[PDB]
């Protein structure tokens, strides 16, 4: 029979770097109905966002 | 100034819109 004892100390020094590039499109919509005592309106909107 | 008052009431009849950021 045999017994083994072991100790281990590890020093790990690590580097990392990164880039990233995002390209974002977007198409918005809107409708609106306004109403007052004697004033009524309506509105339609649309939006085109690049990024 | 009646015409100016009518223009002011017409301007009041609406919204100054909203401030939205999509950053």
């Amino acid at each position: 029979q045999s017994t083994q004892n072991t100790d281990s100390q590890t020093r790990t020094i690590s580097k990392n770097t990164s880039t990233s590039r995002t390209h974002t499109s977007e198409v918005h919509g809107n409708a609106e109905v306004h109403a007052s005592f004697f004033d009524i309106g309506g509105s339609v909107s649309a939006g085109f966002s690049n990024s | 100034t009646q015409e100016e008052h009518l223009k002011e009431i017409m301007k009041h009849i609406v919204k100054i819109e909203v401030k939205g950021e999509e950053a």
